[PDB]
RNA sequence: AAGGGCACCACCAGGAGUGGAGCCUGCGGCUUAAUUUGACCAACACGGGAAACCUCACCCGGCCCGGACACGGACAGGAUUGACAGAUUGAUAGCUCUUUCUCGAUUCCGUGGGUGGUGGUGCAUGGCCGUUCUUAGUUGGUGGAGCGAUUUGUCUGGUUAAUUCCGAUAACGAACGAGACUCUGGCAUGCUAACUAGUUACGCGACCCCCGAGCGGUCGGCGUCCCCCAACUUCUUAGAGGGACAAGUGGCGUUCAGCCACCCGAGAUUGAGCAAUAACAGGUCUGUGAUGCCCUUAGAUGUCCGGGGCUGCACGCGCGCUACACUGACUGGCUCAGCGUGUGCCUACCCUACGCCGGCAGGCGCGGGUAACCCGUUGAACCCCAUUCGUGAUGGGGAUCGGGGAUUGCAAUUAUUCCCCAUGAACGAGGAAUUCCCAGUAAGUGCGGGUCAUAAGCUUGCGUUGAUUAAGUCCCUGCCCUUUGUACACACCGCC
């Protein structure tokens, strides 16, 4: 054997807590603080991503960039 | 015509059929003495006659087994339904059949006797 | 209806498709419909020849198998209708039957 | 990995395409009268095809 | 097996339908033939029998390139109380016309 | 060592050759990251092994689990799975990193335990197959002989392809093998049958002769199962039957088994298949979901993907192809086959008529055929008939090599194949050696199938043309039987 590469790290997810990326205010105000996918594989349901310069779909995939 | 194959590969695939179902039968019924398999043909309907020993085994409770048997063939070679029979038969003179013989002396051998 | 029909009978073995074709016609004798006669088409002869051996060792020799296959043709033709007269077939395994009319 | 190549590569045609339909050989296939079965599984089961020796 | 649900129920109520099931040996094989309109992968179904078989609830037979699994009486209520049915649709081996 | 018999895997008389040249292909060697590997009469165009990917088993890298099931952690406040952008990568493998979305109990981690493997072991094995050996050989029961291993049966002789038979006979009665058997080829103007085969006759026609023929000649032109609107099976097909038996004659023979010659006859020896006891450390674990044991099993020897390799070259060998020319090459014309295949479960890829474009390879539309219906009356080659060449490495040979054009494919470079134009290299019949063969045979010659997306210098079959020599022998190489010798028994490749 004798790999000259190390072995490869597998990924290891950021394993994260309790979502709650979205907030009411004065007791109970709407705010979606995440974009919303129109598609209808995504639904109304699901939320887009928040990327620091576009936007993605977890189901749609669609990806809205913004310049 | 364009839909039906030409007659040598027709039979070529009769005895393909033939010999796939005799390689199941032979693996699936071995400890029930099977003997042998013959299939009647016809553009109507197929029978399908399995000469085993215990025909009694072979089908299950209330014929459950050969029911079994009756679907797996029914599906896998795509039949139209209700166009396929199963029946067993019994051999006679079963001692004059070499395939029940030796399946018999296959089984004591890993019975373990000498 | 007015029909004339076409019966082809294939199968391996010359006993069996002999004696069909015998008492196919006889039945049609008895029944009274005139027989245009059995024509025996050229056999069809499948030859596989294969290396004996398992392995690629030894001394070439080379195992053929052959296959015949024979077909006959027998034309019913009676003045009045011919399918509704004659409906048992009479066939044992191993021999396949077919039945046109003249328009196919 | 993926869907994307796990299968990609083309297999319509070749060696490769075919394999026998008895024991998932690759080598000595008998395509003739689209029999698509080994050479040493055709000697196996000739006798029940019905391929048997006359000369 | 990542297999999911919606094809894991199409699967397990194929083989209660009727008392056996019958799954050529192919891996890479798109489609499995019959409940064509599941979308359900031969590779999943292999291994679903599978590990039924290794539960065993089924027991495999092998001819040339194909596995004919049969649904066992210990597959017949763990079928039952999978799908969530009463011990009276039985599969189609088992009782006809009677 | 003797006696008898036999074999073109022996010779004799010969034929064609191989070994000499070029090339193809398979081994060894060399080189390489790898040039995967088995096999050394009975390995070396063998593994149906003509490998671009796959095949693939080798090398260089990269993914995935396709690690069932049980138990314990982990968890819907989330076990865990995918994925856009940037880097990263060969890669549009979310493979890893930044980044946040998204599936939801299907999975994740650990321990036992699977599973898979073209990984090892054919000197652990099955099956198959090759060889001993396709020679004629092999065995039991009861009886006889021997203390017994054993022996007789199973043989002095004649005869046969054959322990094949006649005969003798301490053996009698059997069994296998041989033969018999099956297929195949040859004759059937005898039978049955034919619009998916035809023939004859007749009728429409088309052309020549028309001097005048005229029931003149040609037609693979159209028709007569279009149903009343001809018959028949010689030709073709395929079934049932017949036919050949050393039957008849002469000679030889113990006048037996049989042998030789001849008549009549299609045939007086057509080729194959099957094929005994006992064996081999013969070959295959790289055919199998045949398989024991061992090895590996998540950084995989599993599996998938990309690339390379299996082709690599101072050299040696084997099976072959092309030739060395005038018994020929070129050009044109004429003219004849038979095997057999043809559109696919997965599986995509069939054989092709005709028309048009192109010089060719090819391309473009129209069809036919799942087939005695279409290709196809398979207009094959060799050969035959005329032309040019003229004994020169020449119009012999076409290796090597350049440029260009198509076809297959996802991809043609280390050229897949094909076409065109240039280059005409060795080679002037081949040392010592050595192979195969007795009649439709050798040889010349093409055509099918297998391999095949592309394809044959291979192999398995088919047809065409068609001989020289021989009807013997044990001389060489071997085989069988009997006697004999043996200090061999792993058996003369012994022993010493
Ligand atoms: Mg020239």
């Amino acid at each position: 054997y004798t790999t000259p590469k190390k072995n490869k790290h597998k990924r290891k997810k950021v394993k994260l807590a309790v979502l709650k990326y979205y907030k009411v205010d004065e007791n109970g105000k709407i705010s979606r603080l995440r974009r919303e996918c129109p598609s209808d594989e995504c639904g109304a349901g699901v939320f887009m991503a928040s990327h620091f310069d576009r936007h993605y779909c977890g189901k749609c995939c669609l990806t809205y960039c913004f310049n | 015509m364009a839909v039906q194959i030409s007659k040598k590969r027709k039979f070529v695939a009769d005895g393909i059929f033939k010999a796939e179902l005799n390689e199941f039968l032979t693996r699936e019924l071995a400890e029930d003495g099977y003997s042998g398999v013959e299939v009647r043909v016809t553009p109507t309907r197929t029978e399908i006659i399995i000469l085993a020993t215990r025909t009694q085994n072979v089908l299950g409770e209330k014929g459950r087994r050969i029911r079994e048997l009756t679907a797996v063939v029914q599906k896998r070679f795509g039949f139209p339904e209700g166009s396929v029979e199963l029946y067993a038969e019994k051999v006679a003179t079963r001692g004059l059949c070499a395939i029940a013989q030796a399946e018999s002396l296959r089984y004591k051998l890993l019975g373990g006797l000498a | 209806a007015i029909h004339r029909i076409r019966i082809t009978l294939t199968s391996r073995n010359v006993k069996s498709l002999e004696k069909v074709c015998a008492d196919l016609i006889r039945g049609a004798k008895e029944k009274n419909l005139k027989v245009k006669g059995p024509v025996r088409m050229p056999t069809k002869t499948l030859r596989i020849t294969t290396r004996k051996t398992p392995c690629g060792e030894g001394s070439k020799t080379w195992d053929r198998f052959q296959m015949r296959i024979h077909k006959r043709l027998i034309d019913l033709h009676s003045p009045s209708e011919i399918v509704k007269q004659i409906t048992s077939i009479s066939i044992e395994p191993g021999v396949e039957v077919e039945v046109t009319i003249a328009d196919a | 990995g993926h869907q994307q190549l796990y299968w990609s590569h083309p297999r319509k045609f070749g060696q490769g395409s075919r394999s026998c339909r008895v024991c998932s050989n690759r080598h000595g296939l008998i395509r003739k009268y689209g029999l698509n079965m080994c050479r040493q599984c055709f000697r196996q089961y000739a006798k029940d095809i019905g391929f048997i020796k006359l000369d | 097996m990542l297999m999911p649900k919606k094809n894991r129920i199409a699967i397990y109520e194929l083989l209660f339908k009727e008392g056996v099931m019958v799954a050529k040996k192919d891996v890479h094989m798109p489609k499995h033939p019959e409940l064509a309109d599941k979308n359900v992968p031969n590779l999943h179904v292999m291994k679903a029998m599978q590990s039924l078989k290794s539960r065993g609830y089924v027991k495999e037979q092998f001819a040339w390139r194909h596995f004919y699994w049969y649904l066992t009486n210990e597959g017949i209520q763990y079928l039952r109380d999978y799908l969530h049915l009463p011990p009276e649709i039985v599969p189609a081996t088992l009782r006809r016309s009677r």
